[PDB]
């Protein structure tokens, strides 16, 4: 768990020089899923 | 037969996929209908 | 873009009443002007709130991940 | 409300009147050099050069990008990158001095030249204040 | 009884139409204000997000969870975070809620204020319950979602009043009128042809004696008898939004006495 695929949303990830494609959908985009450090918000 | 450069294409025009696309096609395509 | 919870002007709850109203429309085949009166939305401050909201979210939801 | 300015119900502003979102998108690539000399995305430190920024690099994960949940601000760094020249000269992108907000969505891609292309995006909510135009 | 009397006209669970008689305008109004602004209530004020994939953004939601009315009958026996001695917050000063939702269904899953689950102990007392007046019993549609959209929060509702924010308001609209037959001339109707004909007569016109030309202008005529109507959002029972009003305003005037004495010392 770390990166993701725009269309076939499938937790992926990797490190340096591991190309930049997904495991199936070539679609070379990829996002970066939330943080585990929970965030707080003022409620107003 | 031969390759001579590249022509940018106007969106929503004949030569653009979006042209024949429909409601559902787009939303999947991510483009806004 | 989901129903505004409460009315800007007077603060009177209005979040609930979205679904209700949308039925007294399609189903109960009523007219906006009364569907509202039916739901206790007396004065326009609250009125203008529902009669105008454009529930874009529905169109948003229709995307993907 | 004199001379073309108005008074605005505060309560209403709270109940949500006229609030808005605001996104901005910083972008960047790892330069290429004919004779294989590339830059990189990473969370650097001294290691010779020191020509680094002034704001916190911490919020930076290890690929040189922030996570989409983090609250950023000041000159916090949003992207870590380094230029190789002869070792570690900085090339990061700080959140415009003025602004501040929350990272919305990060995205890592290739650019035709097989380079590491990346774009960040910060979301901010802006409630109506006094000097605001309408 | 003794001073300023009342005569509740119609009344329900969400509106206390009534007639405040033999009072001072000042006071009538003071009360009005007090009701709208300084009555203690409870509402979410800190929203910790763990996960969200909805189409609405974090703070967007947060904002909302604030206005989702909350129980507050026993609010007056819960302390203000700021005054409690805990490092930050505790059951003595706050209520914690939880909300989780996964788009299980194949057709738009809905998140209602009813899916909020209290966690902290209420040490037994009516507080922190998502007020519902909805017909089907769901109340306030917080947010919608699609496929595998998740949403895990954690809220912390605290005391708080209108001045601080509006989400703590318990009032919401408050009808107020007086001297329906402009007898004190506190207004001067604008007209094209005739005042009376163009300018609507209020329902309240009845419960008060019509003008009657002949008579001169009663200048000595101050102004008593006010036709209010306090509606409520729920948090507190319509009646209370008037009793506690009368109380709060009371305590304020109190404090001035009080401080006027520790000031007596020197
Ligand atoms: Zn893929
Ligand atoms: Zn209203
Ligand atoms: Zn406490």
């Amino acid at each position: 768990l770390k990166y993701i695929c725009a269309e076939c949303s499938s937790k992926l990830s990797l490190s340096r020089t591991d190309a930049v494609r997904c495991k199936d959908c070539g679609h070379r985009i990829l996002l970066k899923a939330r943080t585990k450090r929970l965030v707080q918000f003022e409620a107003r | 037969k031969v390759f001579i450069g590249r022509l940018p294409i106007m969106l929503r025009s004949k030569n653009c996929y979006l042209s024949e696309a429909t409601e559902s096609d787009l939303y999947k395509l991510k483009e806004c209908p | 873009m989901i129903v505004p919870v409460r009315c800007f002007s007077c603060g009177k709850v209005v979040g609930d009443k979205w679904e209700s109203y949308l039925n007294l429309l399609q189903e109960d085949e009523l007219d906006e002007g009364t569907a509202l009166s039916r739901l206790g939305l007396k004065r326009y401050c609250c009125r203008r709130m529902i009669l105008t909201h454009v529930d874009l979210i529905e169109k948003f939801l229709r995307y993907n991940p | 409300n004199q001379e073309d300015s108005m008074i605005m119900n505060q309560s209403s502003i709270d109940r949500g009147l006229f609030r808005s979102l605001f996104f901005r998108s910083y972008m960047d690539q790892e330069k290429k050099y004919g004779m294989s000399i590339t830059e990189t995305f990473e969370k650097p430190q001294r290691t010779n050069t020191l020509r680094m920024k002034h704001g916190t690099y911490d919020k930076l994960d290890d690929d040189g990008l922030i996570a989409p949940g983090v609250r950023v601000s000041g000159e916090d760094v949003i992207i870590g990158k380094t230029t190789p020249i002869s070792s570690k000269r900085d090339a990061s992108t700080p959140l415009r001095s003025t602004e501040n907000g929350i990272v919305d969505q990060v995205l890592v891609t290739t650019n035709q030249d097989g380079l590491k292309f990346v774009k960040v995006r910060v979301r901010t909510t802006k409630i109506p204040q006094i000097g605001d135009k309408f | 009884e003794e001073g300023p009397q009342v005569k509740i006209r119609e009344a329900s669970k969400d509106n206390v139409d009534f007639i405040l008689s033999n009072v001072d305008l000042a006071m009538a109004n003071s009360l009005r204000r007090v009701m709208i602004a300084e009555i203690p209530t409870l509402a979410i004020d800190s929203v910790e997000v763990e996960t969200n994939t909805t189409v609405l953004a974090d703070e967007f939601i947060a904002h909302r969870l604030g206005l989702i009315p909350l129980q507050s009958m026993d609010i007056e026996q819960l302390e203000y975070s700021r005054d409690c001695f805990c490092e930050d917050h505790c059951d003595k000063c706050s209520v914690v809620l939880t909300l989780q939702a996964f788009g299980e269904s194949e057709s738009t899953t809905n998140v209602y204020s009813k899916d909020l689950v209290i966690v902290s102990n209420l040490m037994g007392r009516n507080i922190g319950h998502p007020i519902i007046q909805d017909k089907e019993g769901n109340g306030v549609l917080i947010c919608k979602l699609r496929k595998g959209q998740e949403l895990k929060l954690t809220c912390v509702a605290k005391k708080g009043i209108a001045k601080e924010h509006a989400k703590w308001g318990p009032a919401a609209a408050i009808e107020f009128e007086y001297d329906p037959w402009n007898k004190l001339k506190h207004t001067d109707y604008w007209y094209e042809q005739d005042s009376a004909k163009e300018w609507p007569q209020s329902k309240n016109c009845e419960y008060e004696d019509p003008p009657n030309e002949g008579d001169p202008f009663d200048y000595k005529a101050q102004a008593d008898t006010f036709y209010m109507n306090v509606e409520s959002v729920g948090s507190i029972p319509v009646d209370q939004v008037v009793v506690r009003g009368i109380d709060t305003l009371q305590k304020k005037v109190a404090s001035i006495l009080l401080a006027l004495t520790q000031m007596d010392q020197d």
